[PDB]
């Protein structure tokens, strides 16, 4: 509750970058870092990946 | 004396209407140029092999000295904005395309 | 070709003019009906015929081919690929061989289903 | 359909019987390309033709004899070959109305198909 | 001769290739990925439409 | 026009639509099953009863 | 003419039908492979030579 996340915001439209958050607190699959393997149908890539989608830009604020 | 017309794959036999269309917008100056003339014409020529619209915007040795000189018909523009109508009806072959001094050989 | 009734109701007009109309009335019912009859008939016709032409063109299809689309099959394409991939290998004997025989089972099961896709997976 | 390199020498060619004789060689080498494009679609035609009078042949043989040339095939019989191999047995009733929509199935089943050949062990 | 049989504006087919091409001319695409896409699309106009391969192909090219 | 000679409307009878329609008849039946049984009719009636999907269907019609 | 005509058209493929039938002469052999092996050639001329899966029911029979 010390505003963390909302100065990461803050930091994000400032620089005019994009903005995405992500939380791994108690996490304990490496899949959604480096996604599936493709083969398994329903398959999906890293969670990385679909920021990079929806930002579109490499110089996000992750 | 006006730029070579791009036959761009529309060869024109003699005495056989045609109709020549291109892409390129440039043509539009040259035939709104030319329709203050009270008797409207334009030569057709012929092209070589390894057709090239940037040789012909490059090099006019291109364009064979062949070729027709005739009269332009009508603007129709039902679609497009260019709908050359090419004719034959005076034959000719430029001694040097270089140098327009034309003679109907 | 009007009916019992048609001929009945034209029989029970007295007024030329007006039996001579309900003829041609008559005459017109059957005019647009043999019309439709032909012009069905002529459709059906054609479309058999360009049956027939999309059966020979089919063929000239194939001609086309020339080893081209169906002929890959979507899966000797990654037979292909795999074996141009380690080619350039000096590959081993034991593994050249078990890859000739996963090879052997991507063609032994289908395109649509997981046991090939693991075994697709695998030879990756 | 002579090419552009063909007019220009054509338009090179200043002795009116050198161009005359030359537009016709032109005229019969182009003809003979675009009759060969016409002829090779023909010649699939002919094929196809052929093949189907063969087949019409065969369909003479098979029709003319009427099975007294072959047997009857039995496919059938086949209805009733299981319905005697069932007709001794006291038996349910909603077994019979499936067995009578099996045997409806294979009537109208193909000989050859999957379908039918599941159909007929389903049955056995 | 051959080629030119049935046209049909070459049956109309292959439009998501030129769809994906289009998306990537923006932008500046390195060189291993883009020869990977390459061989996935070359990949993709010899398999029919329904199968899953193709499906999983067409997900991941996207 | 339509009934002019139809052999084959003896055969894939239309009898079996009718025949679950009077079994149901007599029951107070819901309008959801009434529109889904009308829908897999005409599903049915658009397949042929050599396709596997027409059995399937007919099955989960009874 | 039966005789003859049957002549005529005699072989469901090239030297197919007889070479296999004169195979399974010298063969003591039960009855059921007969009548199967029977359905399959009757189903074989029904069919092309060139077919596909006249091919595959030759590989069979082979
Ligand atoms: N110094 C500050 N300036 C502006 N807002 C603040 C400040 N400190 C706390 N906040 C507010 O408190 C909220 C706490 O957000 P939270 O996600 O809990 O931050 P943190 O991740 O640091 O706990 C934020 O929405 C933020 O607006």
């Amino acid at each position: 509750g010390v505003g963390k996340t909302s100065i990461a915001r803050s930091i994000a439209r400032a620089l005019n970058r994009e903005y995405f958050r992500f939380s791994v607190g108690g996490m304990t699959d490496v899949a959604e870092i480096k996604g599936h393997r493709r083969t398994y149908v329903g398959a999906m890539p890293g969670k990385i990946i679909q920021c990079l989608k929806k930002t579109k830009t490499e110089n996000p604020l992750i | 004396h006006l730029p070579l017309i791009a036959i761009t794959r529309n060869p024109v036999f003699p005495r056989f209407i045609k109709i020549i269309e291109v892409k390129n917008k440039k043509l539009v100056e040259l035939l709104r140029r030319k329709v203050r003339l009270a008797q409207p014409y334009v030569g057709v020529f012929l092209k070589r092999d390894d057709s090239n619209e940037s040789d012909v915007v490059e090099s006019l040795d291109e364009i064979y000295h062949t070729g027709t000189f005739a009269q332009i018909h009508e603007m129709q523009d039902l679609g497009d904005k260019l709908r050359m109508i090419v004719m034959g009806h005076r034959r000719v072959h430029i001694s040097r395309q270089l140098e327009m001094v034309e003679v109907e050989n | 070709g009007a009916e019992s009734h048609e001929l009945q109701d034209v029989l029970e007009e007295t007024n030329i003019p007006k039996r001579l109309y309900k003829a041609l009335s008559l005459l017109k019912k059957e005019f647009e009906l043999s019309k439709l009859q032909q012009r069905l008939g002529r459709e059906v016709e054609e479309k058999i015929k360009q049956t027939h032409r999309k059966f020979l063109l089919q063929e000239q299809l194939k001609i086309i081919k020339k080893e081209l689309g169906l002929e890959k099959d979507d899966k000797d394409a990654i037979e292909e690929k795999f074996r141009e991939r380690l080619k350039e290998l000096v590959v081993p004997k034991h593994v050249m061989d078990v890859v000739d025989e996963e090879l052997s089972k991507l063609g032994l099961l289908d395109n649509h289903s997981s046991e090939f896709n693991v075994t697709r997976n695998y030879l990756d």
